[PDB]
């Protein structure tokens, strides 16, 4: 009973960190594709003008 | 030429410094994406060395 809220507990915290390093994953992949235009301007504004 | 020559020392300084950034890593930077998949690289470098 006691071991039950110790794994509970490690599984929370491996989800977390599972979390995390998805994250971190998708943020390096973005930037591997997307730091060349990240924060640039819109074009569609200055269409429409 | 105006345009041009207003941006005629920034490109070169952008060349200028980036060749020196491109000196400072072993790999040579040849393209925007290239240099995004290098920096990306670099990151996931660092989060594996920490």
């Amino acid at each position: 009973l006691e071991r039950d809220a110790l794994a509970e507990r490690y599984a929370t915290l491996s989800f977390d960190v599972q979390k995390i390093q998805r994250a971190h994953q998708a943020f390096s992949q973005f930037v591997g594709k997307h730091l060349s235009v990240a924060f640039d301007t819109d074009p569609e504004a200055e269409i429409r003008e | 030429i105006q345009s041009l020559t207003a941006r005629a020392p920034v490109w070169l300084a952008a060349q200028d410094t980036l060749n020196q950034l491109c000196e400072q890593s072993g790999e040579t930077l040849a393209s925007s994406n290239d240099v995004t998949e290098y920096m990306q690289q670099l990151l996931e470098r660092e989060r594996e060395a920490t």
